[PDB]
């Protein structure tokens, strides 16, 4: 099979800056008709792929002109001249010269924006959930940049270990921020034996850690 | 327009079979070759198979040869992928795809995909619990303990979209997924305004509406 | 096998 190798696998670039993705081929993609059948696809989260370039450098109709494609023999290159916020997503190359047709591994494009501190909210378990014996406590970090963030849980001021889980949205395609949820999981019996539940958030946008907390029973 | 709609994906035990179909319309379907491309969750696109416009020539990836058969019925405008001896590595979203303006060495039209989960686990619907709020407030719903993906979550029957984050599902140590959906709103609305999240887990035919109150 | 599965 023809092996398409892409680089970089992940690419972070600040708005307005250029960006380029390269693809290399273990075999020539020149077909007997003299064309090179190298394609570039964009794919946004939860969306079918959308072709940007075919035959190395032809831009698809309705694809903006900041996208271009070229070949250096050494490799094939997708270029975005001025990176815009809506360009988050994955990008794949595809050769259709040899069967089986093959893609590269893909390249993820993150926007580098200015630092944005998160807004932080805490949510106690619901009385409905508590009736089946397990408690979920939720801490929300809203609209922050960059993605790196530390979320620590404290119960009656005792630091928790191993009983929380994190999820992070895809980079918003408009303001280029992230959001994050941290879920602390307890038994009802352990929940009811303590009063203060706190999530402590440190982030590059915050000059001191932010603690949001509630008292069980208020 | 050109429209492809895949169906047939679901939970299937390893070693069992599954027939995927893709329904085509809007174009002369019997003049175009048809392709299957899959994407494991969070992994990359992978071309799988092609069938000629008349069904003569077919071609497969080696990893599926002997197990998968591509076929089509031109009289029904329908593409098929027959999958036998399914492995866990076959878990993916399967797209059907074609090259319309030109089919030579390219693809330019895709379906929305159907998810095939190769797992011995049981389908289980979620439990929905409110995230009750304390300038801007936040509230949400916790969608917990379901299998397989996916769930959708809208707010107020889709009338509320600004400010909504639905987090990617996380797989817990139990083998069940859990996610939260949140929205940010003005604090002054919390005693004026109703907030209902609408959870749908089609694999278990679960529909749940939870009111989130302060 | 050519790399166009369409009708000519």
């Amino acid at each position: 099979d023809v092996v398409m190798t892409q680089s970089p696998l992940s690419l972070a670039v600040t708005l307005g800056q250029p960006a380029s993705i390269s693809c290399r081929s273990t075999q020539s993609l020149v077909y007997s008709d003299g064309n090179t059948y190298l394609n570039w696809f964009q794919q946004r989260p939860g969306q079918s792929p959308r072709r940007l370039i075919y035959k190395v450098s032809n831009r698809d109709s309705g694809v903006p002109d900041r996208f271009s494609g070229s070949e250096s023999g050494t490799d094939f290159t997708l270029k975005i001249s001025r990176v815009e916020a809506e360009d988050v997503g994955l990008y794949y190359c595809m050769q259709g010269t040899h069967w089986p047709w093959t893609f590269g591994q893909g390249t993820k494009v993150e926007i580098k924006r200015t630092v944005a501190a998160p807004s932080v909210f805490i949510f106690p378990p619901s009385d409905e959930q508590l009736k089946s014996g397990t408690a979920s406590v939720v801490c929300l970090l809203n609209n922050f940049y960059p993605r790196e963030a530390k979320v620590q849980w404290k119960v009656d001021n005792a630091l928790q270990s191993g009983n929380s889980q994190e999820s992070v949205t895809e980079q918003d395609s408009k303001d280029s921020t992230y959001s994050l949820s941290s879920t602390l999981t307890l038994s009802k019996a352990d929940y009811e034996k303590h009063k203060v539940y706190a999530c402590e958030v440190t982030h590059q946008g915050l000059s001191s850690p932010v603690t949001k907390s509630f008292n069980r029973g208020e | 327009q050109v429209q492809l709609v895949e169906s047939g994906g679901g939970v299937v035990q390893p070693g069992r079979s599954l027939r995927l179909s893709c329904a085509a319309s809007g174009f002369t379907f019997s003049s175009y070759g048809m392709h299957w491309v899959r994407q494991a969750p969070g992994k990359g696109l992978e071309w799988v198979a092609v069938i000629w416009y008349d069904g003569s020539y077919k071609s497969y990836i080696e990893s599926v040869k002997g197990r998968f058969t591509i076929s089509r019925d031109n009289s029904k405008n329908t593409l098929y992928l027959q999958m036998n001896s399914l492995r866990v590595e076959d878990t993916a979203v399967y797209y059907c795809a074609l090259g319309y303006s030109s089919g030579q060495g390219t693809l330019d039209n895709w379906g929305q995909g159907t998810l095939v989960t190769v797992s011995s686990a049981s389908t289980k619907g979620p439990s929905v619990f409110p995230l009750a709020p304390s300038g801007t407030a936040a509230l949400g719903c916790l969608v917990k303990d379901y299998f397989p993906e996916p769930v959708t979550v809208s707010w107020n029957s889709g009338a509320l979209t600004s400010g909504v984050h639905t987090f990617p599902a996380v797989l817990q140590s139990s083998g069940l997924y859990s996610l939260s959906s949140v929205v940010t709103v003005p604090s002054s609305s919390l005693g004026t305004q109703t907030y209902i999240c609408n959870v749908n887990h089609k694999p278990s035919n679960t529909k749940v509406d939870k009111k989130v109150e302060p | 096998m050519p790399n166009d599965p369409n009708r000519n």
